């Protein structure tokens, strides 16, 4: 009459309680599980005839989620409880309705309330390099102080990346361009990125680690909040225009212009039907651009660039 | 000596077929590969996790073996597949493979494979590059050159590009991917100083049609 199991788990997860017996004909006697909520209410909850499960009457209050099985090879009698609930807390004993009064030393099953993980990030937008970015994450539905919370960066075409996180006995407060803090009273966590770089753009994601506590665990992510970085606002610079033709395909290379509200167009006075502009900032703090189209190896072309204040053309002949 | 995850740049399949999203692991000991999905608008969730040793799968809330299956490719070794069966358009999105690293305190994700579900059959056309070298006028005027690459006429609208002379890729500017229907394109330019102009640099690019290994262009 020695049972095992009775761990601590939450009200969604299953459990398997086992019970081992020695010293008598285990194969020949019937076996039952009983239950006392915290004690003093020992009620027959499961009955099986170890001969085999010919008579198995486990349906007082746990019907549908109780499965008692007897092996007898390891002398095991299990009661698997598949969908536990708040009131399943109690002492589970091992022992038309056959009389059972030789009870054993019941194990205790403690079941905890449900945890929903609500992570709400906020504080994104568009920012200028060098400026200091502070991001908030509201965390509701779980015990905060003993959670494990981490920030992740999701950049399109880039692998998601871990930024900074914290444990229960964290006491760390990492310094650097990546800063994480937590307010225990408001149940909030915070990210801080000073001197925002360009590769620092993307969607920032609060994340909670959940699971058994091992490599099986997973990351619950919030909706995230998006962050764009745009060049440090510099004095106006006017673009340097060049034309590069190659076998019926011309490109107009424009560079070093802030702001980038220019209207670049490839045209001898004839507007090209195939032409597209691609604007991208460089590592200097100003935008460059390329407006690309097609014009044959014989034909001659022109490019016009109306960056505010000036207007630069470059033409190439036949 | 950190753990890396190589994934194909994308996977497109006709609706109703299967989808093998591959993931090659490098320097991992964690015995557990996870699969995460990011669907535009929804928070990213884990679909499931597979054991490198036993093969057992653990699905997450509302996911199951009817739509997802994770295994380890017997071919090439240490390759792992997430097989999405009976594709729909809600199945579209980003599929990452992930692991725990650095004593289990950080999670490492792959670059991501974008699953795109076409409503009918599709032409899987590959990209065609054209290269413009820096001109004598641009080296005279700006004491630097600009290598302009236009990748044109590829499907699907997904491609990765970079430049490497050095092992770390060189910092370029990348244009918005522009196009529609069954033709998309992207331009990428690399402004290199007048000193490194003589160095033989190499331009690398990856697209679904060229498999997993990249394509290279010298000079
Ligand atoms: C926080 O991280 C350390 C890393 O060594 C780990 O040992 C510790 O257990 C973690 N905190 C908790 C409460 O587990």
């Amino acid at each position: 009459l020695l049972e095992s199991g009775g761990k601590v788990t939450h009200e969604g997860q299953s459990v398997t309680l086992t019970c081992k017996a020695s010293g008598f004909n285990f194969k020949d006697y019937a076996m039952s599980w009983h239950w006392n909520p915290s004690g003093s209410n020992r009620q027959f909850v499961a009955s099986i005839s170890p001969k085999t499960g010919s008579k198995r009457e486990y349906k007082p209050s746990i019907q549908g989620r109780a499965l008692i099985t007897r092996n007898n090879e390891a002398n095991t009698v299990s009661l698997t409880l598949r969908q536990l609930r708040k009131e399943d807390s109690g002492i589970y004993y091992c022992a038309l309705a056959e009389q059972w009064e030789n009870f054993g030393p019941g194990t205790e099953l403690t079941v905890l309330p449900l945890e929903k993980t609500l992570l709400t990030e906020s504080g994104g937008g568009t920012y200028q390099a060098g400026k200091t970015l502070s991001l908030k994450c509201q965390t509701s539905g779980f015990q905060f102080k003993t959670s494990q919370l981490d920030w992740y960066l999701w950049t399109p075409g880039h692998a998601p990346l871990w930024l900074t996180g914290l444990n229960s006995s964290s006491t760390d407060a990492t310094e650097g361009r990546i800063t994480s803090s937590r307010e225990d009273n408001k149940n909030q966590i915070f990210l801080q990125i000073e001197d925002l770089g360009l590769r620092d753009s993307g969607q920032y994601h609060c994340a909670r680690r959940v699971g058994n506590g091992d490599d099986t665990d997973k990351l619950v992510f919030g909706l995230g909040t998006r962050v764009i970085v745009e060049p440090r606002p510099a004095a106006p610079l006017s673009p340097s225009v060049f034309l590069v033709r190659d076998q019926d395909a011309v490109a107009c290379l424009i560079r070093n212009f802030y702001p980038k509200e220019l209207h670049v167009s490839l045209t001898s006075g004839t507007l090209i039907s195939a032409q597209s502009l691609s604007l991208a900032p460089t590592a200097s703090g100003t935008y460059s651009a390329i407006h690309i189209g097609r014009v044959g190896e014989n034909d001659a072309i022109t490019c016009s660039v109306k960056h505010l204040g000036k207007e630069i053309h470059m033409s190439h002949q036949a | 000596s950190c753990a890396h995850m190589k994934q194909q740049v994308s996977f497109t399949g006709i609706q109703g077929d299967s989808a093998r999203i591959t993931c090659q692991v490098s320097n991992a000991v964690s015995y557990w590969i996870h699969w995460y999905r990011f669907q535009d608008g929804k928070p990213p969730q884990r679909l499931l996790c597979l054991s490198r040793e036993s093969g057992e799968l653990l699905f997450d809330e509302g996911f199951g073996s009817n739509k997802f299956h994770a295994f380890k490719d017997q071919f090439n070794g240490e390759k792992f597949i997430l097989l999405i069966k009976k594709l729909e358009v809600r199945d579209s999105g980003m599929y990452y493979c992930a692991i725990w690293d650095w004593d289990g305190l950080v999670k490492v994700f792959g670059e991501g494979t974008r699953l795109i579900v076409t409503e009918s059959a599709f032409k899987k056309k590959p990209p065609k590059p054209i290269f413009f070298l820096p001109t004598s006028e641009e080296i005279k005027q700006k004491q630097s050159g600009t290598y302009i690459c236009l990748l044109e006429d590829f499907f699907p609208n997904v491609v990765k590009t970079y430049w490497k002379e050095n092992s770390q890729p060189l910092d370029a500017q990348f244009g918005p991917i522009t196009g529609g229907g069954n033709s998309y394109s992207q331009v990428s330019w690399l402004t290199v100083k007048e000193d490194v102009l003589r160095k033989n640099l190499t331009y690398f690019y990856q697209h679904e049609d060229l498999g997993m290994e990249p394509k290279a262009f010298s000079i």
